[PDB]
């Protein structure tokens, strides 16, 4: 019973890590989203700030 | 809410009187090094004595830092 | 064997923005005579940055990063003269005095990132323009693996 | 009446003419004593023009003479343009001398109004298996070509440009818009190396030429199959990268001075995509379908270029590189690749079941390769054990011999129907040819040929 | 013949002058009846010059005569300027009463010629572990001190201003650009009180400047190296805040009519850069070695500013905010930080062995210090184990109290040599010191204070 | 004496008048045949001044002559007003025949000075268990209800409204400033059969309005309120919008030739909104309770707009769109939400403390987010898990049903008292719940309903 | 029972931003007569697209997401 | 033991550019007299707000976040 317990542990922690796994990608998927956004942005920012002060010179 | 690893004053012990300066003397990197201790060894199954030591210290130390406002010592 | 052009960080923008075109001129005159030719750029950052500075002083409309219209054209027409040309074209160049030889000229240009960020205006174009790229690490750097 | 040159800013010229002869909109101008084209982009006023030249300014000087075309940039048309090179203004770039021309073309007009359009969607057959089946062209639409390099882009495209000709009678255009030369010149070696040169129209638009060039190029190709699609054909329109022909508007936009745009685009970048893309239809005559390359920026879906280029495409093809290690040829992705067609009330439900059948089978491969390659071929049940088998002899079936293609494969090329097609991968689902060994499905043009290649 | 003040505009002031007796660019111009200098900065035509302001603008009017000095802003020279405090235009700002100058030079200078420079490379010890391990400074080199605020760029520069300049045998020169003034008078106590104040000069230009002093300090603390350089001697050059030269010409750009370039910045800051680096080296004649402190905005390295400088420099040193934020001074990132010394060719292969494996000690620890966070360390293989435990030391010991830090530390300073340092890691990274404590290194000088500090 | 139109671009309108007769900043103008209002708004020079139309511009034409009025845009005041709808130039818009009133004030006024503010704390209760515990309000003092578009900013005013009607025997104002005609004609009837009517003064200028219209109608509404505050009275003084009238700003600044700020915003946006927030203030004289809706554009708490508003308030209401999307209403996120009253002096001890309590709760749920999203709640301390749960009971109790809302859910409404709620999350926090299920804490008015649902 | 208004993709920007206005105009009829009507504009986010374009070539300063300052009331 | 100086919210943005400076100003009569003085500044944040405003409708050209070059100065 001892031993059949351990490999039940080893199974049980495969699907565990499996879907830490997993998990994992779904983070990164969202933040990649956030990434891109903040990127275009910060474009678009610095363009208005050089054509705001070139046109006032 | 005085975050001390972030914050500084660049007269230091020359603005304090000598009790306090010989009193306080480390405390604001000793709680820096406390705030990286205890965020490192969160999840550790055994330490040693100066490590649990020092969590115990650091612990007391961030306790006694509050105080109530219009409360002045 | 080689050849040393150089436009220092005090010398003037025009200066610094020229010297690759100079290079280049001295390098295609073994190209055109039925020979071979291996050219380096160190910066074409630097040559874009101080293109942005004659651009901007002449007044001429800004884009991203604030360069001007212009700066995929400025090393595209430097960068398409690294090539090999046919034994037609030097018989051609070289009024048949040179027979049965191609010649060519072979471009190594170095750009510079900022914290791994490939995707600026000015790496983004040179990626586009050129046949290859080695790309440097710096976590491998710091790990021992010197190339 | 000539108009003077007033005032040269890099490759923006402004020209001075008479207030009673100043040069419309799209107008090509040409400058005395050099072979330099202007094309005038504004009315600024007084009798001046702002224009964008066609080629190097060095050199051109205050006051010279300029002389009004009455018309915009004009381009040769028909048979005469097949199998040689042309530039942007469709002057031969070539040493073949010049083009036999009998007819030209300005490069600008109205997409066919809403009367004009042809009506029913009618797909276009390719005769390669995997496109046919998972990603259908419907006639008249675009298709997003995505990918690496080294993964038989060229080679597709030469398929492509073999078929429309020999098996519907049609004509190719190929549009090279920012082009590489070195690459240019391969491509020219390769198609009349494989016999295809003859059979297209050839257009380049190099990097080392001015913005102007580059966005203009696009059109000029558009303008040729244009002509081919009035001639009664169905026409194939090849542009290199549809991403540099919005830059090369970027470019163009701010040397003539435009408040720039989210993410710096040209402020008119929606309607300079309409304005290309509009024109690519199937109308009451004919029809021009297109296969456009697309770069991604930065890996970004939503930036505002592939943002607004996915809203005119109608099928996506995919190359990957794990399909080319297989020996698989052509390298598509049967589960990335997506079509507006593969829909059951535009292409049947005999059909659409088909292929839908096929990507579950596949779909469900990929996940059982995974529990091979963690927990081993033990794990797997025998329905799972059956599918994996059923899987590899229709990823086996999905390659294809090409008769451009003859040199690497040595095998001759294959032309397969969309009938053959459909029946050869409904029986495979279906198991009637489950006991034949899964090489004999390799390199095989139908189903007839695996059953005829599993006896030797 | 003089010219009228005719507008003013925050610190851009313009003057009309008769159009046959227009001053030069970088010319020093005099208002009468005001104690206020102006340097020509642009010629705009129509005789108009644009100048800024060397002195305060509030008693300044419009319709003002101004006096043309035929020169540009000339400063006093030689032995007469060592132990005294300037202003930018060489005027005594301590008491002690006029300068007994013998010669005067103008601020502004071509950089010597490429026939004219250097190539020594000559070692110099500092005394600090991080510095001599990582970043080997040489005799006639350029070093950088990069960080934010508050990372510790003044109390290092003041670490190495005891350890190198109280024992140099040579002059030294003090340039204070855009520094608070609490600092310069700190510093002149602390050199008077040493007794070591007849060995420096002083040049000060504090951030509560107008524009002009600012942008010039810079110059006339370099314009009194170079003389020191130029009668064949050695010299030690301080600047504690080289991005104020840089910032100041941000503040009066777009006054002068200049349109911004990417982050703001003047169009023109590459060549602001170049023009006074280039200046500050090593030539056939003599040697200046030379320290600076440069900021680095919002802790971001790659800002234009920041990014520009590293070029400039032999030796860069990077202070770290993350490594401060753990109470770890001096604060120098072993990894980002860097030294054209660092070669086996002029340091040896024991020191660079050395350097290099403590760099991939810490450079593997980075990537598994995020998964102890998550998993915990008892996660973790026998290897990696062991060597966190060495990483988290080697992190402590590059830590050192420093003499000019016993006001924020309130212990004893530390001096330790290169021998003692490279004994120190070699034996930690060799596993001499497994057995000890992790606290036992921090703030504690040599190796051996490591050991004594374990047993209490 | 009449001045003529010179210039027509959108909204705004140049006029230019004699020399000897140029009208005042703020003052009224009238168009001759059209009958349209103009406030001037600068003054340009040579005898033109700048103004903004009050209504639609379209059929307007240059040289239609101008009068000027002699005084500012004025309105009626008092009970005449009451159980009245007008628009910002204060005419009748209900149909129901003229205003009755005794006079009329100017929409432009001086803030009250300082020696004329009122000191008070007497504390407000909402009925609102989010909002009596963590953000309790006070009687003449200013709310403001942040949020995203959809969040509930008006189905929370609209439960407010129903709940401090209840203790409050005064007037109320209630001004529509750029919001739905819908919800204007909504709240209109509902008062109108609730016989409730005659209590309150509506002005309204919503979406369909010219920028002119939602420019001025929320100083309309406040010069109604500061007529009953100085005749001595207690009122209320609800605005729809206030993000609204700093839009309309933003759309006419550039028309006004003004330099845009950062991210489009006008120069003057501080200036804008602490000339109306101001006056919005209680006096020794009487006292205005006031509740503001304040939209955040596309959901960032950063933008100018909402950052400039919070420095205006006494209690913060933030709205999240993650709360909400969790089925949780109000919606109200207690870590971001703030008041001024949060203070033991003046809600005891018991109160503070409950309110700290669950603050720490749901911050340090919310540190733990990214570790339970990875590997769950079993490795977890086991504090920690405990703290989970009472932090999973406390969002869920924090929710409550609303009398408004019923028609979106059929669900009664309730009311809680103070003292009902201090003991519901007391309880929850010193573990006296620790046996009932998270689920019996959702959508329940009282700690009671929670121990009844739980037997379900 | 249909009324069709069409500005495809190649039509100039200032047909592409009034599209919806005529339309509307167009179901505003049988409103205003006591009727019921239904309209459907396919992409208004193609229309905010067209009116941004306009406003950048007349110069207007813009803001977030480079939109005009009036792409509200829009 | 206090001295208050107070530029509110609906007051010229002059004055809340000011303010900081006349604090300063009443805070070292005690300085220069031989004694000890501690001052605070609300909102340093705001001040610099009141002068972009003030810059940017005097025309002066912008820089990052729209601010004047000489706010470092300020
Ligand atoms: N149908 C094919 N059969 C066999 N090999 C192929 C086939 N298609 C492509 N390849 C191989 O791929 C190589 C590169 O193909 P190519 O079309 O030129 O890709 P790319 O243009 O991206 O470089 C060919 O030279 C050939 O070796
Ligand atoms: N070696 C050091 N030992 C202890 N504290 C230090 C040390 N170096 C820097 N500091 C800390 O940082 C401050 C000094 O920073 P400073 O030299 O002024 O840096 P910067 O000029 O770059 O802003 C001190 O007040 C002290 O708190
Ligand atoms: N308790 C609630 N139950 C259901 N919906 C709610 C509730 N509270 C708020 N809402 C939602 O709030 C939205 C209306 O608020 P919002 O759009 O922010 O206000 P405004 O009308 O000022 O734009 C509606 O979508 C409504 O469904
Ligand atoms: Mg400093």
């Amino acid at each position: 019973a001892v031993v059949e317990n351990n490999a039940c542990e080893q199974a049980a922690r495969m699907i565990a890590m499996k879907n830490a796994t997993d998990n994992a990608g779904e983070l990164i998927s969202d933040l990649q989203l956030i990434y891109n956004k903040a990127r275009q942005a910060a474009i678009t920012q610095e363009i208005s700030e050089i054509v705001g002060g070139a046109a006032a010179v | 809410a005085v975050n001390a690893g972030i914050s500084v004053s660049r007269v230091g012990g020359a603005a304090q009187t000598k009790i306090i300066k010989k009193l306080s003397g480390g405390i604001r990197t000793a709680l820096a090094q406390y705030r990286e201790l205890a965020a490192f060894a969160q999840f550790a199954s055994d330490l040693d004595e100066a490590t649990r030591k020092q969590l115990e210290h650091g612990q007391r130390v961030t306790e006694l830092m509050k105080q109530k406002q219009y409360a002045p010592m | 064997n080689t050849i040393v052009v150089a436009a220092s960080a005090s010398e003037s923008a025009a200066l610094q923005y020229l010297a690759p075109y100079s290079g280049c001129t001295m390098g295609e005159y073994f190209r055109d005579r039925g020979e071979d030719a291996l050219i380096v750029y160190d910066d074409l950052s630097k040559q874009a940055v101080a293109y942005r500075q004659i651009s901007l002083l002449l007044r001429r409309p800004p884009g991203r990063e604030a360069y001007p219209g212009d700066v995929f054209y400025l090393h595209s027409r430097l960068l398409e003269r690294a090539s090999r040309v046919s034994e037609e074209y030097v018989e051609k160049f070289t009024n048949g005095a040179v027979t049965g030889k191609t010649g060519s000229l072979t471009a190594l240009p170095i750009i510079e990132t900022q914290a791994g960020d490939v995707s600026a205006f000015v790496p983004t174009n040179v990626i586009s323009i050129t046949d290859g790229q080695i790309f440097l690490e710096s976590a491998m750097f710091n790990s021992g693996i010197r190339p | 009446s000539s108009g003077r040159i007033v005032q040269i800013i890099g490759a923006v010229i402004d020209v001075e003419f008479p207030r009673d002869a100043v040069p419309s909109i799209y107008e090509a101008l040409k400058v005395q004593g050099v072979e330099t084209t202007l094309e005038v982009q504004q009315q600024l006023g007084d009798g001046v023009v702002r224009s964008i030249a066609m080629g190097s300014t060095e050199g051109l000087k205050r006051g010279l003479n300029v002389d009004s075309t009455g018309a915009a940039i004009s381009v040769p048309v028909g048979k005469a343009t097949l199998g040689r090179i042309m530039d942007v203004l469709g002057n031969p770039i070539d040493e073949a001398g010049p083009i036999g021309e009998e007819e030209r073309w300005g490069i600008h007009r109205e997409a066919p109004s809403y009367a004009d359009q042809a009506g029913g969607n009618e797909l276009l057959e390719t005769g390669i298996k995997v496109i046919d089946l998972v990603c259908p062209f419907a006639k008249g639409g675009k298709v997003g070509l995505f990918g690496g390099a080294g993964v038989g882009k060229t080679v597709n495209m030469m398929e492509l440009i073999r078929n429309i000709a020999i098996e519907h009678s049609g004509y190719s255009v190929f549009a090279g818009v920012g082009e590489r030369t070195r690459e240019g010149n391969d491509f020219y070696h390769e198609m009349k190396d494989s016999n295809v040169l003859d059979k297209v129209a050839l257009v380049y638009g190099q990097m080392n030429e001015p913005p102007g060039n580059r966005l203009r190029v696009a059109l000029t190709g558009l303008t040729m199959a244009e002509k081919f699609r009035d001639e009664g054909r169905d026409v194939l329109l090849f542009i290199d990268n549809i991403y540099r022909y919005t830059l090369a508007g970027t470019e163009v936009s701010a040397l003539l001075g435009r408040m720039p745009s989210a993410v710096g685009y040209q402020p008119t970048l929606a309607e300079e995509m309409g304005v290309l893309q509009e024109r690519i239809t199937s109308t009451k005559k004919g029809s021009i379908t297109s296969i456009q390359a697309v770069y991604v920026p930065a890996d970004d879906l939503t930036d505002p270029s592939p943002a607004t280029t996915f809203a005119h495409l109608d099928a996506t093809v995919v190359l990957s590189r794990d399909i080319a290690s297989l020996g698989i040829y052509p390298a598509v992705d049967p589960l990335d690749s997506t079509s507006r067609q593969l829909d059951p009330l535009v292409i049947g439900q005999d059909h659409y079941d088909t292929a839908r059948g096929v990507q579950y089978v596949l779909q469900r491969y990929k996940e059982l390769k995974d529990i091979i390659a963690i927990l081993g071929m033990d794990e797997l049940s025998e329905a799972d054990k059956l599918l994996v088998a059923r899987a590899r002899k229709i990823q086996r079936f999905l390659s294809q011999p090409f008769f451009v293609a003859e040199v690497f494969t040595g095998s001759p090329g294959k032309y397969v129907s969309l009938k053959d097609t459909i029946a050869g991968f409904k029986g495979i689902l279906n198991g009637d040819y489950d006991h034949l060994p899964e090489q004999a499905f390799y390199m095989v043009g139908g189903i007839e040929e695996a059953v005829e290649k599993a006896k030797k």
